[PDB]
């Protein structure tokens, strides 16, 4: 196949500019998320930290959707840059600059939880079978 | 081009080489010479500087001098002083210190105004003879006599007040490790610890502990669970679950957190042992709320909330594992450690791993003069810029000017150091009584033999009467490193003790090369990678820091060892072990280490061939010595942790022969046994036909003999 | 014996009892996922210990230059006739002075007892 | 320590000079009376009849299965017994507890001390309460196991982690 | 020979690995003596 | 049309990208971008049981960088964009990941010996 005996030589550009910064949005394959059932999205950074350090905060599907909260990687250029490499009508390469690696994960929205009262029930629950004894 | 039976008299010209350019104390002129060149350039250059306020000022320090050791006289002019004046006018062997300070005023007047003053006077250190920095240093024979000095005089004293000085080297219990031990006294059924230290940067060392808590709990209610996992933090009061500092890291489900500390999921033993540790903790199921729990309990119990959930968020960023990363990113890194030092003590639990010895001489470091006097300069030089902010706020308020000349106090280093090497106390002149005592006593001068077994001696800081055996008795690992027959009587036996003739202390260096050479060799960093690719990887150690995992491990030992050998990259210092049972690879660069060399064996043959021989008797109008031996892999440093690895031959003629043979797969070989017996102990003739304790009252009284 | 995690919020699942249908099902606290149970028991405690190590040890030990070796017992599996033995070296030392073998040709890592 | 263990000289004196709680190895010698002073079988057993036996040392491993009906049988062969019980079916009072709970015994250890299980099911009822029942094997079988379900009565707190802290507090505090 | 057993006589000398066990064996012989004088002498003073 | 409001087109597209780690002075060789921005070309040689990529330099941008594939395997990637307009956009996922190096680099056949 061609993936054995293909062959090919294409030009590689790298513009010193861009109409919109472009950064990467990682999921966990475990999850294997279907992107087809996503039919819209709502991206905006997070409100617990009440604007380019923000952490993303994804909501599929407008109204009633899934959602996740992205978290910015340390670094993404300390050492080496990474780039978006795309293939273009012409078969020429087109490289674009990775700015940051935000970090996506799934979020649990029912049980919710309250440890002030929580720490009373570990207490109780370390009481009442303590009593009774022998 | 084989050695045979010539042996006796070729170990013995390999061992000359080894003396003529080394010596017997290069154990203190190599710390020394550390301390001045790197030690204390690092100190002022990693300062914060002192912005301060209008108008506000800036001021940082950018690079030290030093001039040789110099004398004012009674009218204020200088001279160079001689070792010999020092000890007959009861001076004091010290350099003059300088400094170069920029100074800029910052008032978003239309103008930054910048000025420095170089070469600002700071203080004195005292210097060590014979080392890079002493008049004494490269001098030839006709000359040492010509100002009055021994051409044999070893040197590696300091010269304070007329005195001659000597610094005790210190054991200390090695850091950036995991240990698992068992107080069978108290609430605990086992217990780590992990002394974290960032790199010669912290005044004190967070420590901190994971314990768990013992079975026989009289209580109905725990006796079904069973025993919670516990951890101590620092600068807190009370004890945590580790469920909930997970948290507060992140990682709140308990699926991720149950993957950092199990690394494979077909083991229900384990499992079941870590399950009664959520019970408690599915309480705090949230971050905020976390932060909260361990941030109610600190040094100060917080009134409102937000301060707790920022106490709370630095106490466990700088003070939590600062040897992994002090950032306030890359907590990644911070749950790992954690993780792997929770599942390292549930090993110790199910028992399929041994608990760690405390007198195990591959788990300590020793404190030479340079580790010693960096970590007095530090508490000095901190001192010395409080109060240059106390002047001159006193004098910006009035909103004058201000002037640094007058700011720094001269007398805070000068007499800092010199009062501390003079009586001993290793601590402040207020500080009387907090300071660790018996460092830097007065050189023994009654014979030769008493001296130069003087500046070659150890001392483990244990109690002085305590009955307890164990750091008393003589453990096998002190084979080759420490004198075995040589140590006093009385109440100090086995306390201080004197070290071998061959043994060699490492001086430390930098990580940064074997980092840049290990990830460009297939090794997979943390972050990106999944944690069930972990089960048969062998996890990579660095200094203490885990930095990556690997599927091929034992090339990359040999390659190492093989670099090692011509120490073509690898300064020949570092360590490198690989233990195949537990399946991972360490790898240490720091200082205090002790090491020794031996013969390096190929398939069951020497690589000392006769032609490394006939051109070693010849150093006199050849240039070709030990060194020159070193770099061409026929020799090696091999510290006490690697020497675990190891199978040695003690001697070449008689145990490399094929036969019916005890081993076959000999590593390395002995260069002469006769080299694992200290300075006083090695002039006993036929030692090897007395009994022991003889030994031991011989070499403690040739210290005392006339000559 | 093993362990379920749950395949909605991927946390540990819990034994429960249903009075329907006399049916294991393993149900989750955080949410409320559900299924049963195929071999329906809980606890097994094995206070014997009497674990044969043949399952625990490694076969590159062959590689330790520090272990003594033989020319009597040949590999069954290959017929080398070179070998590597040791003891337990573990706990369970009441009587543990068996020898376990391990084969020294290369890519055979076979292991037995005698 | 040149001499089982005993304490002499100085650190023995010491503790005979001052009457501290705490010997470093308190023991009583003790003698035999009558012919069990001579032969070596009447001394071996009040030797095992004096010495301290818990649970757990005559147990080989247990497990907790999940019996709903008592003709389940999970494990394939333990039907036999547990059937020829069933044909005469007592205590069946309130319902019958889904849970279960199987112990297996080590004969070896068993025999040493002259024990079998019909006096370790009456004590380990006679003892408790009645709120266990026990059903065993005949020892005639190779291996020794004997079945417990918690009484019925109780079902008209969770009944597992009760059942997980009765597991784990008989093997203990036995005193067979 | 491997744990201890010197085999020789102090007339004919003993090889490096009975000089270090012997060497081991002398220390603790040592150290007993040291311990016992101050043991002794404190319990003697308090019964008196 | 809104502010937090994100394109999902490249996704719903499946468009893909690549992914290539450059080093910093190669790329300080980068910013110095020959013309409008080209700083060469790539070629790509793929045979029965071995294949080849690698980047050439630009003459201008002189005045072979061969790469390292690496595995997107255990983590989907997607690139997602802010625009000058602050318009978000996902432009798509990442179909391959690679590192490029300097050739022989130095010794490594005497650390290999
Ligand atoms: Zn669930
Ligand atoms: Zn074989």
């Amino acid at each position: 196949g061609p993936s054995s005996q293909n062959v090919t030589e294409y030009v590689v550009r790298v513009p010193k500019n861009t109409t919109k910064k472009y950064n990467i949005m990682a999921f966990n394959a475990a999850d294997k998320v279907n992107f087809a059932t996503w039919n819209q999205a709502r991206l905006e950074r997070d409100l617990s930290n009440k604007p380019e350090d923000q952490p993303w905060l994804l909501r599929v599907n407008g109204k009633s959707g899934r959602k996740f909260k992205g978290i910015k990687k340390g670094g993404v250029t300390e050492n080496t840059s990474y780039y978006i490499f795309t293939q273009c009508p012409d078969g020429a390469f087109e490289a674009f600059p990775v700015h940051n690696w935000y970090n996506f994960t799934p979020l649990a929205r029912h049980r919710t939880l309250t440890a002030e009262e929580a720490e009373e029930e570990w207490e109780r629950r370390n009481k009442v079978l303590n009593h009774f004894s022998i | 081009e084989i050695t045979p039976d010539l042996w006796q008299e070729a170990c013995w010209i390999v061992i000359s080489s080894y003396f003529d350019e080394k010596g017997l104390v290069r154990q203190q002129l190599d710390s020394f010479d550390e301390f001045i060149q790197m030690s204390v350039q690092r100190i002022v250059e990693d300062a914060p500087p002192i912005d301060l306020q209008p108008p506000r000022y800036l001021l940082k320090f950018e690079q030290i001098y030093l001039s040789k050791p110099t004398h004012w006289e009674r009218d204020g002019a200088p001279s160079p002083m001689m070792p010999n004046e020092a000890r007959l006018r009861n001076l004091t062997y010290s350099a003059p210190l300088y400094v170069d300070i920029t100074k800029t005023v910052i008032k978003e007047g239309e103008e930054q105004l910048q000025t420095q003053h170089q070469k600002t006077f700071i203080g004195k250190i005292p210097i060590m003879l014979r080392s890079t920095y002493c008049l004494l240093n490269g001098l030839t024979d006709r000359d040492l006599c010509e100002l009055n000095e021994c051409p044999l005089d070893p040197g590696g004293y300091f010269i304070i007040n007329g005195s001659e000085k000597v610094l005790i080297a210190q054991e200390k219990m090695a850091t950036n490790t995991v240990y698992v031990f068992a107080k069978k006294d108290s609430k605990y059924a086992y217990t780590g610890e992990c002394r974290s230290c960032l790199e010669n940067s912290s005044r004190p060392t967070s420590t901190i502990w994971v314990s768990m808590l013992a079975r026989g709990g009289q209580g109905a209610k725990k006796s079904a669970i069973g025993q919670r996992i516990v951890a101590t933090l620092p600068y807190i009061k009370q004890e945590v679950p580790i469920i909930i500092v997970f948290r507060a890291l992140g990682f709140v489900s308990d699926r991720d957190i149950l993957e950092h500390i199990i690394y494979d999921f077909e083991d229900p033993e384990m499992m079941e042992m870590v399950k009664p540790s959520l019970d408690e903790a599915f309480v705090i199921q949230e971050q905020n709320v976390a932060l909260n729990f361990i941030g109610s309990r600190g040094a100060k119990p917080g009134v409102t909330k937000e301060k707790r959930i920022k106490y709370a968020k630095e106490v466990l960023q700088k003070e939590m594992l600062p040897h992994v990363g002090v950032s306030d990113f890359c907590e990644t890194k911070k749950a790992y450690f954690l993780g792997y030092m929770v599942h390292r003590l549930l090993l110790a639990a199910l028992g399929r791993r041994e608990l760690d010895d405390r007198d195990h001489y591959g788990n300590k470091r020793l404190d030479l003069a340079g580790p010693l006097l960096a970590f007095l300069f530090r508490g000095m030089f901190k001192n010395l810029l409080k109060e240059v902010r106390i002047y001159a706020q006193k004098f910006i308020d009035r909103g004058k000017d201000f002037n640094l000349e007058l700011a720094i106090k001269t007398r805070i280093i000068s007499d800092g150091l010199k009062y501390s090497l003079a009586t001993g106390n290793w601590g402040d002149q207020k500080k009387a009584h907090q300071a660790r005592a018996g460092v830097s006593q007065v050189l023994n001068r009654l014979t030769f033999a008493s001296t130069l077994s003087h500046l070659r001696r150890l001392n483990s800081p244990i109690g002085r009467d305590g009955k307890l055996a164990k750091p008393r008795q003589l453990h096998n690992t002190l084979w080759g490193m420490v004198c075995p027959a040589e140590t006093p009587e009385g109440h100090a036996v086995g306390l201080v003790k004197n070290l071998a003739l061959m043994a060699y202390i490492s001086v430390g260096s930098q990580p940064s090369p074997i980092l840049e050479f290990l990830e460009e060799w297939s090794m997979e960093n943390l972050e990106e990678i999944s944690p069930a690719a972990i089960a048969d990887a062998t996890k990579i150690f660095v200094n203490g820091c885990w930095v990556g995992i690997h599927k091929d491990p034992e090339q990359l030992m040999n390659t190492l060892r093989k670099l090692r050998r011509q120490m073509d990259i690898i300064v020949s210092e570092v360590s490198m072990i690989r233990d195949i049972r537990e399946r991972e690879i360490r790898i240490y660069t720091d200082a205090g280490r002790i090491c020794r060399p031996l013969l390096i064996v190929e398939k069951q043959k020497l690589l000392l061939k006769k032609r490394h021989i006939d051109q070693l008797k010849e150093r006199e109008y050849n240039n070709y010595s030990w060194q020159d031996l070193v770099a061409s892999g026929v020799v090696e440093y091999i510290d006490t942790l690697e020497e675990e690895t190891v199978m040695l031959a003690m001697t070449p003629d008689d145990l490399q022969e094929k036969e019916v043979a005890y081993c076959s797969t000999y590593t390395h070989c002995e260069i002469h046994p006769s080299m694992i017996l200290g300075v006083c102990a090695s002039i006993i003739p036929f030692p090897d036909h007395n009994q022991s304790p003889r030994n031991t009252y011989q070499s403690a009284m040739g210290k005392q003999a006339m000559g | 014996v093993g362990i379920r995690f749950c395949q909605e919020c991927n946390n540990m699942l819990y034994p429960k009892e249903d009075k329907e249908n006399r049916i294991l099902l393993y149900a989750c606290r955080n949410c409320d996922y559900q299924q049963e149970a195929d071999n329906s028991c809980i606890y097994v405690n094995k206070i014997t210990h009497e674990v044969d190590e043949l399952t625990q040890i490694i076969a590159d030990v062959s590689q330790d230059p520090t272990l003594p070796r033989t020319e009597d017992h040949p590999c069954q599996k290959c017929g080398h006739k070179e070998a590597v033995f040791f003891q337990s070296h573990s706990a369970r030392a009441e009587d543990a002075m068996r020898l376990y073998y391990v084969c020294t040709a290369p890519h055979c890592g076979h292991r037995w007892t005698e | 320590f040149h001499y089982k263990n005993v304490t002499l000289g100085v650190p023995r004196l010491k503790e005979l000079i001052n009457i501290s709680k705490k010997p470093k190895t308190p023991s009583l010698t003790v003698f035999l009376l009558g012919q069990s002073a001579r032969d070596a079988e009447r001394a071996k057993d009040i030797l095992c009849r004096l010495e301290h036996t818990t649970l757990r040392k005559v147990t080989a491993n247990t497990a907790i299965y999940y019996d709903p009906n008592p003709q389940s049988t999970v494990v394939a062969e333990d039907q036999e017994w547990v059937n020829v019980y069933y044909e005469m079916p007592d205590f069946d009072v309130a319902r019958i507890s889904p849970w279960l709970l199987r112990v297996e015994l080590d004969r070896k250890h068993m025999t040493d001390r002259k024990l079998t299980m019909e006096q370790i099911a009456e004590k380990i009822n006679a003892g408790f309460g009645d709120d266990l029942n026990c059903i065993f094997n005949d020892d005639n079988a190779e291996k020794l196991v004997l079945r417990i379900r918690i009484m019925n009565s109780d079902e008209n707190m969770d009944d597992d982690v009760f059942l997980r802290c009765i597991e784990s507090n008989m093997l203990t505090d036995m005193t067979l | 020979e491997s744990r201890g057993f010197v085999e020789n006589s102090y007339l004919a000398g003993l090889t490096p690995t009975e000089f270090f066990f012997h060497a081991m064996g002398g220390r603790e012989g040592l150290i007993d003596t040291a311990v016992k004088t101050a043991e002794t002498g404190y319990i003697q003073r308090r019964l008196i | 049309a809104e502010r937090g409001e994100l394109d999902l087109t490249g996704a719903k597209q499946n468009t893909g990208v690549w992914l290539v780690k450059v080093p910093k002075y190669l790329s300080q060789q980068w910013a110095k971008a020959s013309g409008r921005g080209e700083v060469g070309k790539l070629r790509i040689a793929k045979t029965q049981g071995r294949t080849e990529v690698s980047f050439t330099l630009n003459e201008d941008l002189a005045n072979e960088h061969p790469f390292v594939l690496q595995s997107v395997g255990g983590q989907t990637l997607t690139v997602f964009t802010e625009s000058s307009s602050d318009k978000l956009s996902l432009e798509g996922i990442v179909v391959q990941r690679a590192e490029c190096r300097p050739a022989a680099s130095e010794n490594y056949m005497r650390l290999k010996r």
